[PDB]
DNA sequence: TACTTCTGTAACTCAATTTTCGGGTCCTAGTACACTGATGG
DNA sequence: CCATCAGTGTACTAGGACCCGAAAATTGAGTTACAGAAGTAA
């Protein structure tokens, strides 16, 4: 009932700083007294209820597809909602086994990234023994995502990927038994594949923005 | 200088651009597994489909044959959960029941005279003969009529007397559509709906008078208190009033041996703070839970 | 209707009929009016008196059709009840409507 | 759901334009290897002529 | 091209030579149905050939739905035993075999709208009536239900070199409009 | 194997249980993380080189870690959220339309039967859970007592131990089929009781996925999953290929099955239960960790009791058929009801009815 | 001769249906009594086929559905008059395309303009792009106007789209899940719209 | 069940004929010796029915039977409705 | 009074259409049950 | 001061129609024989 906007909302404020340090966190978890969310008065049953439902929620905007930023931003909000708990028996997150790779990969690229404050936060959460290792995320009965076109192409794939065409052109100009002109036998390269892919990614932004923005 | 050179490099370059291709193809891969689960969502599909016959045939409907369990707990009287299931009887129900029965008796007293008016004609197809035509034709008259007399019948007389023999199975299925069974429907008709059960409001004298026979006869005889009432009520009703209006059904005061029972009972029943005085009381004799609630509220509380 | 004169009930009846004919105490006429009003008696208590679904499978050995009557012949059948189970070598079922 | 579905075969033809993109990118690169083994075997023809 | 198409049906007809009773059939047969308010002739079925009998009082028999031409006959053979038996003078005469009806799957869809709109004076393609194209083939009077998933299904021939060479005259058609 | 959606958000892949509690324990091997103990200047250093160590940072960066990350109740609640916001308005509306504002008798012992067991420790030491036992957050549907429960399933939760031998839970759930006490004391009130049908049909078989497991501990047991072995085995039924076992060599943790799938546990003849596994965790440090009482029954549905039909201030002590007296075919009386209307003065049953001993289900389940 | 006229006026009216598409009816009335090739049809079953071959020959068809709820006859005897005609007549019809039947389904339906052009070009694409194979145009045409009319800001439930363009809902829906993974693809680039398309039942 | 309903239907037709009995000239006592001995004469197996719905697929049999008395293995059954399937 | 069509049965094909079949779905209306809140002798 | 006895706040029932989707079944056209009844048409 209206947790999963002010969930949003505090991740849109932490990602708009463009910053990993918990004490942009701690600011606006101070400024927002998140802290008082749980705050109200509440039975133990229903008080629980909303602790699995906001832990839940949390964990859930830890994983992927979504963008480091937000990640990062969902684990403080993990750290701050689980150590600020009105419940006696402190309510756990739940960890399912096919997304405990990625979230130990993300621990390894953070502390890697020499993002200190983001892995001291995870290693205080699995050493207080905050998560329920479960099967699944949830029981059964009865945004800012990621794209894939990063992981395909980037700064570095394209300056690579041109660096090698020109070395290509230059070897292609010495190789030749006469200076004046390359062999007719090779002279099938093409040069639009830059423009082609940029092409291509141009066209794939452009219908993004166009779609985020609305009619 | 030499190709050779033109060769490291370009195979270099297939190199890294399969990796390229690879990975890219995983992606697709990957995207297309999502895409199948996608559709699986689309054609994916109770708890009700297997609740009593966890094993059902897709094409008949019905379950195992019951164990050689089944069959042993049935000979020795066990009642399943579905036959102790009890149903209120509602007001359209008693209405239904009424026009079911008025209709059945109207059936049985016609079927009779409606083939003897039938055998009557067939003799008068065939009769070879004028005289005893007549006389026909005037026995066929006196059966009209008597059908007639059947069906202006009035209600009062044709309800019965709460003890005859009614084809109350039919009811069960052409009347109701099977929601009560043939026995249920002529308890309830029998002992509870017919006219003849007086379901008016009990009157203080009647009530004097139910506690005096009660008294004199004996509360173990309600048959004979119900007769002896004068009044037309069935033993239950007079059962069910005088226990309304008792005073011995509960012992009405609290001893040492009953509070240490009930302390014992409710530390066994205790989960925590739910006291469940409901399950609590039938280990009890003579006690209500709302005694139970005031007795370990007020008294017996440690605090 | 001349179908349902063929179980234990309605030959039990012709039985009887036949007996009380044989004895002189009532007349032919009578009997055979008493087994139509017997067929309408039947039918109407089955129709009206009974709810109770059966399923039945077996291998159909033969079958046959004429002037409104199918005739089954079924090999290692089992009828289902409502609970218990019927199993016999072969089964014939007359079916008239 | 359709947001994700539609985001992701919208990413879906995206890959498969780059996969096109590449794979022409490959097949002139397997020609122009073709090539490259004709003309050095033609070339590599012109100093067998002397041999032991 | 390899595949060649599968009989799937032949109806065939035969003079019994004799008026028959059909009531004495339907009463005496062992798998015979005789409804006269639904249809005038006696519906016979047998296991071995699995076959499909009409006999009529006139005492000329239909077999339908064997397999092949040779099972059609044993069946109608077999019949006009059955019939012989039940004390009837059933003879076989003038066997001819009446339609041919098999399927084939060129295993490729097909584009239904371009081939109506090329061969408009054969083709009658109207998905509201039924969702196959329906080609009148001229040479042979072959009809051929011809249907988007590939499958082709031959019907109308006498002979099965009629279906054989109806199939071969529209298997080219179809690989020219392969979606 | 990797337990993963079978069905979108509805049921998993079948899985071993045992290679999936393998695989958690052997990713958590020696991290420190499974310890199963109570939460506990000089210590400060300790973390601090600890956090280094792990980390790859400096001592003094460990410190300003610690000191930065540190942590950062009242009825007053200003400056709301939405959601904040709307909780405010809900307890004004609670507020301005109730008057008692307590905890419903069902909340609490909703609450109650939750927590009725958390961080009791074993008062012997020795029956303490190993650390990672894969709990099964198991839950038995309620039997089809009242009409209603077609509509709505209730169902009682119980965390069964991973590792746990089979026929432990079996001998767990509590249902009434168990306490039934058979033959008619229409006679005579005073018979001995019948032993209770628990004792006299000990069969009883679960049957997860395609795989019979037959309580047949005692003698007197019985395989009662041969009439459905023998019924599929008939002409065609779909299902096919079905196994057996003995239901005391298998343990839950060697057991192959899905996550919120239906499987079936029939005893007593014919009372079948609706067995859905919602998860399977590993064991913490804040549940139980006894394993005297592990089948514990962390939720129940608390049915409705039957009363006399009589006077509404007993429960039914006995059911009655075909009686003369009461209204409805099955009247429910209780003991003394029920002395006072079918016996005259010794125990001769006064007209004509079948009497039967009945226990309330919503009493001893 | 006499009396089909009439009864072909009658069908006309009851669609309110321009007087050159009755008067091609007529002259196709008169053809088919003069070679007289279907003799035994009833002439209301001939005055129907005649009446949706003109319909259909003009450019403006119609389904045999509409001239059922017209005519007397069912559905199956107008498809075997159609047919008999055509085979007698010797003549053919061009093939029915989904965008024919787009204005007359829409202005029955009170959609906007702009919405049915967003379903013409949305069918349109959709059978360019193969992605109902084999099936009735006008069950593409029916999961079209569905789409745009939940797409709208008017919408339009299963039944309404049934009823008009005389599709049961389960057709409706069959041809629906086979074009609903491709639904933005298939809408016009520049459409308006308050319901987004990116999220659709 | 099934002598509940043998019985109901004595019951029945008695009551129906106890007309043509006491018109034809016929004393009740010969009625009442008719139930006496049907009653007490009713202490290959065959199903007379009525069908429903006879329905025949490429092989596969379904049987749809309004109403039928069966006499199974020497005992009698009553159906109010068959749903039963065969391959022929 | 002719002079037609229209039933079955067979057999594959496919889409469209209907049927129906178990279960859910939502909503109004009592129902149980621990507790409160006086209430009176 | 220990019993009373309406109210109270729920989840838990009770009927009461009512809906949602899936699976099976049907229809519909294509051939061709066959005999007899319907169904207009003249
Ligand atoms: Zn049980
Ligand atoms: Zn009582």
């Amino acid at each position: 009932p209206g947790l999963q906007t002010d969930c949003e909302a505090l991740l849109s404020r932490f990602q708009e700083t463009d910053s990993v340090r918990f004490e942009d966190f701690t600011e606006l978890w101070r400024n927002m007294k998140f802290g008082t969310i749980f705050c109200g008065r509440m039975r133990n049953l229903e008080k629980n209820m909303f602790t699995k439902e906001a832990l839940a929620l949390a964990w859930r905007y830890f994983l992927p597809p979504y963008t480091f930023q937000i990640r990062v931003g969902a684990l403080y909000l993990l750290y701050g909602l689980y150590n600020t708990q009105l419940c006696q028996p402190k309510q756990k997150i739940r960890v399912a086994l096919k997304d405990w790779d990625e979230v130990l990969k993300f621990q390894q690229d953070l502390v890697n990234a020499q993002h200190f404050d983001a892995a001291y936060i995870f290693r205080k959460l699995r050493l207080d023994r905050a998560f329920h290792f479960t099967a699944m995320p949830k029981l059964l009965s009865y945004k800012d995502p990621s794209d894939r076109v990063m992981k395909l192409i980037t700064s570095d794939v394209l300056e690579e990927m041109l660096n090698v065409h020109d070395h290509y052109q230059n070897m292609k100009h010495v190789i030749s038994v006469d200076k004046s002109k390359p062999d007719k036998a090779l002279s099938l390269i093409k040069d639009d594949f830059f423009d082609n892919i940029k092409n291509i990614v141009l066209e794939h932004q452009q219908w993004h923005k166009d779609r985020k923005n609305p009619s | 200088e030499d190709p050779e050179t033109c060769l490291q490099l370009n195979m270099v370059y297939q190199e890294v651009i399969q990796e390229k291709l690879a990975e890219a193809n995983l992606l697709l891969a990957q995207n297309r597994e999502q895409q199948e689960e996608l559709m699986r969502d689309l054609a994916g599909s109770y708890m009700g489909h297997f609740m009593k016959p966890y094993f059902k045939d897709k094409v008949t409907g019905v379950g195992p044959p019951a164990n050689e369990d089944t069959r042993e707990k049935a000979a020795q009287g066990i009642k399943a959960f579905e036959e102790l299931l009890v149903t209120k009887w509602k007001n359209w129900e008693k209405a239904l029941l009424r026009k079911s029965v008025v209709s059945d008796r109207l059936q049985r007293l016609l079927q009779p005279k409606l083939l003897k008016l039938e055998y009557l004609h067939q003799k008068q197809s065939k009769v070879s003969s004028e005289l005893e035509r007549q006389a026909l034709e005037k026995q066929g008259r006196e059966a009209e009529k008597e059908i007639q007399d059947i069906n202006q019948l009035p209600e009062e007389a044709l309800l019965g007397n709460r003890l005859d023999s009614h084809d109350w199975e039919k009811i069960s299925n052409i009347n109701f559509e099977g929601s009560r069974s043939a026995e249920e429907i002529r308890k309830f008709w029998q002992n509870s709906e017919h006219p003849s059960i007086n379901k008016q409001e009990w009157s203080r004298e009647e009530e004097e008078r139910l506690q005096a026979i009660a008294a004199a006869h004996g509360h173990l005889e309600w048959q004979k208190i119900a007769e002896e009432l004068g009044t037309s009520r069935s033993a239950f009703q007079c059962l069910q009033k005088f226990q309304q209006h008792n005073k011995a059904l509960k012992r009405k005061e609290w001893t040492e041996e009953e509070d240490r029972m009930l302390t014992q009972l409710v530390q066994e029943m205790r989960v925590g703070s739910h006291i469940p005085y409901r399950r609590i009381v039938y280990y009890m004799e003579g006690r209500d839970s709302m005694q139970l609630i005031y007795r370990w509220t007020k008294s017996l509380d440690p605090g | 209707y001349q179908l349902y004169r063929n179980t234990t009930l309605g030959n039990s009846l012709q039985e009887s009929l036949d007996e009380l004919i044989q004895s002189q105490q009532i007349t032919p006429q009578l009997a055979l009016q008493v087994l139509l009003q017997f067929d309408k008696a039947i039918n109407a208590a089955l129709a009206q008196r009974v709810r109770n679904r059966v399923n039945f499978r077996g291998s159909l050995n033969t079958y046959r059709f004429c002037d409104n009557v199918w005739t089954f012949v079924l090999n290692d059948v089992e009828f289902r009840e409502v609970t218990e189970l019927i199993k016999v070598d072969k089964v014939k079922i007359v079916a008239c409507d | 759901m359709l947001s994700r579905l539609q985001e992701l075969r919208k990413e879906e033809e995206t890959l498969l334009r780059l996969k096109a993109a590449l794979h022409d990118q490959l097949n002139r690169l397997k020609v122009e290897e073709l090539a490259l083994q004709s003309m050095i075997s033609s070339r590599r023809g012109d100093e067998m002529l002397s041999s032991h | 091209s390899g595949i060649v198409p599968q009989l799937q049906n032949i109806v065939s007809t035969v003079n019994l030579g004799c008026k028959l009773d059909l009531k004495t059939i339907a009463l005496r047969a062992r798998n015979a149905e005789y409804n006269p308010k639904r249809f005038a002739a006696v519906i016979m079925r047998i296991r071995e050939p699995r076959t499909t009998a009409l006999i009529f009082s006139s005492g000329k028999m239909v077999c339908t739905g064997a397999k092949s031409e040779e099972q059609s006959r044993l069946a109608a053979r077999k019949y006009a035993r059955v019939v012989q038996k039940l004390g009837f003078p059933a003879k076989f005469l003038d066997f001819k075999i009446q339609n041919m009806v098999g399927s084939c799957d060129v295993k490729f869809p097909i584009r239904l709208e371009g081939l109506v709109l090329t061969h408009q004076q054969f083709s009658s393609y109207e998905p509201e009536l039924f969702p196959g194209l329906i080609y009148r083939m001229i040479k042979p009077r072959i009809v051929l239900l011809i249907f988007v998933s590939g499958k082709v299904v031959l019907t109308g021939a006498k002979v099965r070199a009629e279906i054989y060479e109806a199939f071969e005259n529209i298997y080219p058609i179809l690989k020219g409009f392969r979606k | 194997n990797f337990p993963e959606y079978e069905l979108p958000e509805l049921n998993t892949r079948a899985f071993h249980v045992g290679a999936f509690g393998e695989l958690w324990r052997g990713r958590l091997r020696g991290a420190g993380d499974l310890s199963l103990r109570e939460p506990p200047a000089a210590d400060s250093d300790r973390e601090d080189a600890a956090v280094a160590r792990d980390l790859d940072c400096s001592l003094e960066a460990a410190a300003e870690l610690r000191a930065v990350c540190g942590l950062d109740e009242v009825i007053p609640e200003n400056t709301d959220l939405v959601t904040l916001g709307v909780r405010k308005r809900f307890l004004e509306h609670r507020e301005e339309t109730i008057t008692i504002d307590r905890a419903c008798r069902q909340e609490t012992f909703v609450y109650e039967m939750e927590s009725h067991a958390i961080g009791k420790k074993p008062e012997n030491s020795a029956d303490m859970i190993e650390e990672g036992e894969l709990i099964l957050s198991v839950n038995i549907l309620y039997p089809v007592i009242f009409h209603k429960h077609k509509e709505h399933k209730p169902y009682q939760t119980m965390l069964v131990l991973g590792s746990q031998k089979l026929t432990q839970l079996r001998d767990s759930i509590r249902c009434v089929s168990d306490l039934q006490i058979g033959g008619e004391f229409s006679n005579t009130p005073d018979q001995a009781p019948e032993h209770i049908s628990k004792d006299l049909y000990k069969s009883a078989f679960f049957y997860f996925e395609g795989t019979f497991y037959n309580d047949k501990r005692y003698p007197e047991c019985r395989d009662l999953s041969r009439t459905i072995i023998e019924w599929s085995e008939s002409h065609d039924r779909g299902y096919g290929k079905f196994q057996t076992a003995r239901m005391e060599d298998f343990t839950f943790n060697d057991l192959c099955i899905k996550l919120g799938f239906p499987y079936l546990y029939c005893h007593q003849g014919d009372c079948e239960h609706v067995i859905v596994i919602t998860d399977i965790r590993l064991v913490h440090h804040d549940d139980c960790l006894d394993r005297t009482l592990y089948p514990l029954l962390i939720k129940k549905h608390w049915l409705w009791t039957r009363k006399c039909f009589v006077c509404k201030m007993y429960t039914a002590r006995w059911v009655t058929n075909n009686d003369s007296f009461a209204p409805e075919d099955p009247c429910f009386f209780c003991d003394v009801c029920f002395r006072m209307l079918h016996y005259d003065s010794e125990g001769n049953k006064l007209g004509e009815f079948l009497a039967y001993p009945y226990v309330d289900p919503g009493t001893f389940n | 001769m006499m009396n089909a006229f009439k009864e072909i006026t009658t069908m006309a009216d009851r669609i309110n249906l321009p007087r050159n598409i009755v008067d091609r009816t007529n002259n196709l009335f008169k053809q088919v009594y003069e070679q007289k090739s279907l003799k035994g049809r009833a002439n209301d079953a001939i005055a129907s086929a005649c009446l949706y071959i003109a319909c259909r020959q003009e450019g403006v068809p119609r389904t045999f559905k509409e001239i059922c709820a017209v005519s007397r006859i069912s559905k199956k005897e107008i498809g075997r008059c159609f047919k008999l005609i055509l085979k007698a007549l010797e003549t053919s019809v061009d093939l029915i395309t989904t965008g024919d039947f787009m204005s007359r389904f829409c202005s029955n339906l009170c959609l906007p303009k702009q919405v049915q052009m967003a379903a013409t070009h949305i069918a349109r694409k959709a059978v360019e792009l193969d992605l109902v194979p084999g099936r009735s145009p006008i069950s593409v045409a029916a999961a079209a106007i569905y789409m745009a009319s939940q797409a709208s800001a008017e919408k339009r439930t299963q039944k309404e789209i049934g009823d008009i363009a005389g599709v049961a809902d389960v057709t409706i829906r069959q041809s629906y899940r086979l074009i609903y993974p491709r639904a933005p693809d298939l809408f016009p680039t520049d459409f308006k719209f308050d319901t987004p398309v990116d999220k659709l039942p | 069940t099934v002598p509940k309903l043998y019985r109901s239907v004595i019951e029945d037709v008695i009551n129906d004929v106890r007309d043509i009995f006491l018109d034809d000239g016929v004393d009740e006592q010969v009625l009442m010796e008719l139930k006496t001995l049907w009653e007490n004469k009713l202490m290959e197996n065959v199903v007379v029915c009525q069908y429903d719905k006879i329905h025949r697929s490429k092989n596969k049999w379904k049987f749809h039977l309004k109403d039928g008395i069966m006499n199974l293995n020497g005992r009698d059954y009553i159906f109010s409705k068959a749903i039963g399937d065969a391959e022929w």
